[PDB]
């Protein structure tokens, strides 16, 4: 059925249908334009006439142009021809490749798996990351978040995750570019080009690309997060097949429907985001999950604006993981990496009964002397190093090479620190933080846990530090 | 409240320096006896 | 029967106020097509209601009346782009305002073309030299990049953009066409006055020959102001859509944002976080985007950015001044605190960064420049103290001396060879037995020295952007006696 | 034609028209009114209607009351004849000294130079005031802004500037008073005529005054600084001389538009400000500004509604500024005067190659040391001055020297500061404190330095403390 223009104010166009009205959530077809331009019915204002929002630019439309429903949802290309592809919001090829000769389409729109269809499975996904491993311990096929303020490391973190788990995994990935930078898009393309995640030359391609980025209108990153997860999606249920799922910033997911909300015409509500943002959020959220029909391991990156915790947007995205690692500018301006807080990082698995209670004992055992060492920032603050019984500045002194050795450098951030990327291997982890709250390495500097991989290196370090001396 | 003192600025660098001063010397101190064992 | 006026290609005016002109007609228009009002005045047309278009008055408002035609142009809002811009003063329209006659200009772009894909562009490699250490060895910007310059009011912002142009007079003169770079600069919200003197400045540099200044001016109507950043952008673009370099400066785009608000506003949309539209995040983002390296493919050319934020209360931590941060690669924060303690350029390293980091420095500089960054803001570490223990009193004894090694004079760039001959001097340890405050007064005499009769010293460096064993030698040789000579 | 007025709230008034619509900015005269009432088109809401602001009260006014219009915006008397009288918003004589017969009227809207007219010329103008010749020399043909709390200093500099500036000043001045206080007008005019400025018998004035008080409602209070702004803009281009115009708070030229924006119809910006503060102001700033075919050394004093500086209006006014003097109420409390901010005021002209380096390397050297200071202003409120390095003690005392001898007492405040007033000389300022700074006066107390004018009165005062 045919409709026309009628109005038009950035990203909301509103459409007239005399004949039949599509459906809210249907994909409307602007006729008479050199590059598709996808309308999705937003709302039904009455007198024959839907409100939509425009997965694209509005320059140029004009009132009275014609508008084609395609009956349907955002349907795009999903299955196995999408590995290697860098896709669109609307199924749309971005890499010149051609187009994506699929046998499937799936709406982007789509209900979310029941409770009868959840699986209550957990099994801890070893990171190579001490931290991590550590004190807030990833899951096998559980939705991961990745919080963090401007620049602190959300995107380098993202990037070791798939340096490291991705690279390894027996299956398939997909990756969603969510209103981040398009620098970062061509970076991630041609580096998995490089360590042949992604062939161009035939079928071994493991990973998918979904982008719509900062240059898109607000319509298009409010939907590409859904374009993305449905791509997933199929390679959960049509094979049960282990799936990764990593989104570079759910955040763009919020902010894009905060900067068509009031044009939509909604009152505002607390902070200036959508009334609707818990719910958007969640019948997004809720389908990026393991269901008993297969299982995806989800790694979503979290902006939080000002750095603000509290802000609504990353306040309404915590319940939704299993799993959080909490990045921190203070910690990163102590140079540390990555910059995971230690008192704000947890794990639904952080649990003695599920890793053990050797496993579990240290990671509190860590997370205790830590908070104690806060609590002597205050009373050094004012005293001086002087003052603590020697029973307390020898925790302030393990507490720093505990704090040190949470550090570790990236195989993905070699071009930044300078190091080579070490991995570490979750029991030389705990041995690692075992002894070093034992006491034993009180005889070594701080400076030999700085950055390094196994607790070997720190003695081994130390020692290249000794004889430097 | 558990620091934060040192989640601020005026006294924080000191803290902050304190610290590193004294942790400085330390290792050294403990540096060359590395040696000697 | 009069048919000049039907409803389709022209309008007449139902409401006018505010800049801000409700057209009944224009059946025609597209979202954001050009038109033009009775008076010969330009207007873009935002607003395409049922019932009306509209019409933001890219101009002085008190010409246009309640019935006054409007006509359509056509074309999606343009600009004169090209090389014959260069040296040239014009308005956000692309009208020359400098008094020196038409501007050339063959081509036009649209100032709202969409950014380069994924696939276009290719990393970052080559560098955009600032000439201000601190910036060139902390925060070192390549072609392509977006480096945002942040800061509260006076505090040198707009300096680092004019000492960076003044810069680019070595290459623009030289013989190697690669490493040439045409700059942009744009001024939003601003006064004349400030802008002339910023165009004279240039001119005693002998830099606008290469510059394309646009201004928009606090006395311009807001979507002028708003116009401005995507007029010159897509003047950046040509170049960087022809195998040439064009550094962009978008001198303010919180005033910017100020105009966009101002706008939004007289068109009825809803206001929100701090009254600004919903879409203020896509403001910026939409047009730092346009900023890039493109691959070898689509000429290898590109547009490094240079967006101006300013804060209040020194506050990063703002709706606009987060929205712009957490889109460009990284940014240079100046501080008042570091501006009185003597720190000019007031940088404060402790949170500025390159998300490009070594990716876009020479070997030379990348080779002194080695660690000094971490190391200075580790000085800052030992900075709370200043019976110190000889040791740390040497952490403290470097960062005090590379500190006046890096600070320096207007229109006076460095060749790299240059900055890398006297840093050298600093870093290498050998003028940290001589009084801080003299550093300055030496930097000065040994320059003079080295650029006279060490021609060909320099003249290597260069050729080899790197410090040979035979060069750290030769240098060694002239800081440590020539200090001593100094220090007589 | 003649317009019917079709609604009235406060100070907007809706005038239709039926034949014949008055443009932007067209002045209408509404009738059968005692006074002339005018009201200036603001915008054509459509239906032949516009929407106007009243310069003066719409008391009385009736729906259906008959409007006219002039054909032209408000244009003022300017020329010579202006000089030693006082006009109002839309220049009718207020100070009972009959008509201005002038022979040219301007029209107190216009559009500011253009891009080829801006002047760059940048040439210091010593004042007296140790603090501004210092740290932020005000410059010749400069624009010059005085930001100040309710009660900190703003009007007491205007006038000491007045003092130090006009008077030696060889051309005309105008001063427009904009939402302030009438008594103070009436103070001004007094000790205008006084002084001699102002000569009402022979024609020798050389004061031009233009007054819209706190008293006037929000669409003259929102004029006036354009009518002071078109009579200075007179003498400037018509008769090409170098002009100074002050303007004590062009704050309540944004403030007054506020509250007719409101009434406007106008959707609120930030802090209930109107969306056009941003532009309303600068198309206002622009024109307040020197050409190739004059000069105009403006002072503008600028008030900070509740002390913050972070206010739309104030924030928004920098930009415009060449040179600005922050007032702080917490320096005033500590009884220095004027309460001016050494570390948040500025100049374009603090700058080596045209003050000289001996002058900027001063500046900085105070600028440093009491930026210093206020860094250890946060151990010394917890720890006291007893966990201070020996070094900090000195920095610390030379800071407060500094302070002190930034302090002046002027003229104009005599009465409460209790000292006779003082002008200190650029060199003698410089000389001062490089002085300080060089630890030459580090055995003084620093009550020596207090409200003194040289260096020379701040070591007297030492001796007699004995
Ligand atoms: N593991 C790391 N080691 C060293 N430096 C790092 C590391 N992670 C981040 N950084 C530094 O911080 C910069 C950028 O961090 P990045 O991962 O892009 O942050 P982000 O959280 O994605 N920020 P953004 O998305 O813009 O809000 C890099 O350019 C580095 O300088
Ligand atoms: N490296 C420097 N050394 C000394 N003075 C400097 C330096 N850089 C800038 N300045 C001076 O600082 C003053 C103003 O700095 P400026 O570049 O205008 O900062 P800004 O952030 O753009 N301020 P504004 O836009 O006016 O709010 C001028 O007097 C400059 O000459
Ligand atoms: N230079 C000065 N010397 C002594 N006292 C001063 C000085 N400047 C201001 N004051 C004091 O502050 C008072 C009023 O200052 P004034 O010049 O009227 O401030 P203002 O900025 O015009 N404030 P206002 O108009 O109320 O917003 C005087 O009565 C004095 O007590
Ligand atoms: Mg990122
Ligand atoms: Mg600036
Ligand atoms: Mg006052």
């Amino acid at each position: 059925t045919t409709g026309r223009i009628v109005a038009v104010i950035g990203a909301v166009v509103d459409v007239q249908f005399d004949e039949g009205l599509p459906p809210i959530l249907n994909a409307l077809e602007v006729q008479g334009r050199e590059t598709r331009l996808v309308l999705e019915v937003a709302q039904h204002l009455g007198e024959s006439t839907v409100r939509t929002i425009a997965m694209d630019g509005t320059e140029g439309l004009v009132r009275g142009q014609k508008v084609l429903d395609s009956g349907a949802p955002i349907r795009i290309p999903v299955g196995p021809e999408t590995l290697g592809r860098i896709m669109n919001v609307i199924g749309e090829p971005i890499d010149e490749r051609g187009p994506i000769k699929t046998k499937q389409f799936a709406a982007i729109h789509a209900e979310a798996p029941e409770f009868v269809e959840m699986s209550v499975e957990q099994e801890i996904l070893v990171t190579g990351i001490k931290v991590v491993d550590l004190l807030a311990p990833y899951a096998k096929g559980g939705k991961i978040g990745l919080f963090g303020g401007a620049g602190v490391g959300k995107t380098v973190l993202i990037m070791e995750l798939i340096n490291n788990v991705a690279k390894a995994h027996g299956g398939y990935s997909v990756f969603a570019g969510v209103g981040e930078r398009t620098r970062e898009g061509n970076d991630l393309y041609h580096e998995m080009i490089e360590s042949g995640v992604i062939n161009l030359k035939d079928a071994t391609s493991k990973v998918a690309l979904v982008y719509g980025q900062m240059n898109e209108p607000p319509g298009a990153r409010a939907r590409v997060a859904l374009t993305g997860l449905t791509v997933a999606e199929y390679f959960r249920d049509q094979e049960g097949q282990d799936v990764l799922l990593f989104i570079d910033n759910i955040f763009r997911f919020t902010q894009a429907g905060s900067e068509v909300s009031a044009l939509l015409g909604r009152i505002p509500s607390a902070v200036g985001y959508q009334p609707t943002l818990a719910t958007d959020m969640g019948t997004m959220q809720e389908r990026i999950t393991t269901t008993k029909k297969g299982s995806i391991t989800s790694v979503q990156a979290i902006y939080v604006p000002a750095d603000d915790l509290t802000d609504p947007a990353p306040a309404t995205t915590f319940a939704h993981l299993d799993a959080t690692t909490v990045l921190s500018r203070a910690i990163a301006e102590l140079g540390i990496y990555p910059a995971v807080d230690p008192l704000d990082s947890t794990s639904r698995i952080m649990d003695p009964n599920i890793v053990g209670s050797e496993h579990y004992d240290v990671a509190r055992g860590v997370q205790k002397i830590l908070q104690d060492y806060k609590s002597l920032q205050d009373i050094i603050a004012i005293l001086g190093m002087d003052e603590l019984s020697e029973e307390d500045k020898l925790t302030v002194s393990r507490a720093r090479k505990i704090q040190r050795f949470l550090s570790q450098p990236f195989q993905v951030a070699e071009v930044f620190t300078g190091h080579l990327g070490k991995l570490v291997p979750l029991k030389e982890t705990i041995k690692g933080f075992q002894q070093i709250l034992a006491g034993e390495y009180d005889h070594l500097p701080e400076q030999a846990f700085y950055m390094v991989g196994p607790i070997e290196e720190a003695v081994a370090k130390a020692d290249k530090l000794a004889e430097e001396h | 409240s558990g620091d934060n003192v040192r989640s601020s600025a005026g006294a924080v660098r000191d803290a902050g320096g304190a610290f590193g001063k004294r942790e400085q010397a330390e290792e050294e101190r403990y540096f060359r006896a590395r040696a000697k064992e | 029967a009069d048919t000049s006026v039907d409803l389709e290609e022209t309008g007449r005016v139902l409401s006018i106020g505010d800049g801000i002109a409700r057209v009944h007609g224009l059946r025609n228009v597209q979202a954001e097509e050009m038109v033009e009002f009775s008076s010969g005045l330009k207007g873009m047309s935002l607003n395409l209601e049922p019932d009306n278009v509209g019409v933001v008055v890219f101009g002085n408002d008190k010409l246009i009346k309640e019935g006054d035609i409007v006509k359509r142009t056509g074309a999606i809002v343009d600009v004169p782009v090209g090389e014959e811009l260069l040296g040239r003063v014009v308005d956000a329209l692309g009208n020359a305002i400098d008094g020196k006659g038409p501007i050339g200009s063959k081509a036009r772009r649209r100032v709202g073309l969409k950014a380069p894909g994924i696939i276009p562009r290719i990393s970052v490699r080559e560098p955009m030299q600032t000439g201000i250490k601190a910036v060139d060895s902390l925060v070192p910007i390549g072609r392509g990049q977006r480096e945002l310059i942040i800061g509260d009011r006076q505090t040198g912002k707009t300096s680092i953009a004019i000492d960076t142009i003044i810069n680019q007079k070595r290459f623009n003169d030289g013989t190697d066409e690669k490493k040439k770079l045409y700059c942009i600069y744009v001024a939003i919200g601003q006064k004349r006055s400030t802008v002339a003197q910023l165009v004279k400045r240039l001119t005693d540099a002998d830099a606008m020959k290469y510059t394309i200044v646009v201004s928009a001016t606090a006395s311009d109507a807001a979507p002028l102001q708003y116009l401005a950043p995507y007029s010159g952008c897509s003047m950046g673009e040509y170049f960087r859509d022809n195998g040439k370099h064009a550094l962009i400066i978008y001198d303010d785009l919180s005033k910017q944002a100020v105009a966009y608000r101002q706008m939004s506003l007289l068109l009825r949309r809803p206001p929100g976080r701090e009254a600004y539209p919903g879409d203020v995040f896509y403001l910026h983002s939409r047009l730092l985007e346009r900023a890039a390296k493109m691959n070898d493919a689509f000429g290898g050319g590109s547009l490094t950015a240079l967006p101006v934020i300013e804060t209040q209360a020194g506050d990063v931590s703002a709706y606009i001044p987060t929205n712009v941060i957490s889109i460009t690669d990284g940014q240079i924060f100046l501080e008042t605190e570091l501006f009185y303690k003597g720190i000019r350029p007031a940088i404060n390293v402790g949170l500025s960064v390159s998300r490009v980091g070594s990716a876009a420095q020479t070997r030379a500089m990348k080779q002194v420049a080695g660690t000094m960054k971490l190391e200075l803001a580790q000085y800052r570490e030992v900075a709370a103290f200043a019976d110190l223990d000889a040791a740390t009193q040497q952490l403290l004894s470097r960062g005090v001396r590379l500190t006046e090694l890096l600070k320096q004079g207007q229109y006076s760039p460095m060749a790299i060879e240059e900055q890398v001959a006297v840093i050298y001097a600093g870093v290498r340890g050998y003028l940290d037995k001589l009084e801080p405050s003299k550093i300055t007064k030496f930097e000065n005499a040994f320059l003079s020295h080295v650029i006279s009769q060490h021609q060909a010293l320099l003249g290597k460096i260069r050729t080899d952007g790197k410090i040979s064993e035979e060069s750290d030698a030769k240098l060694k040789e002239i800081v440590t006696n020539f200090l001593a000579g100094f220090e007589a």
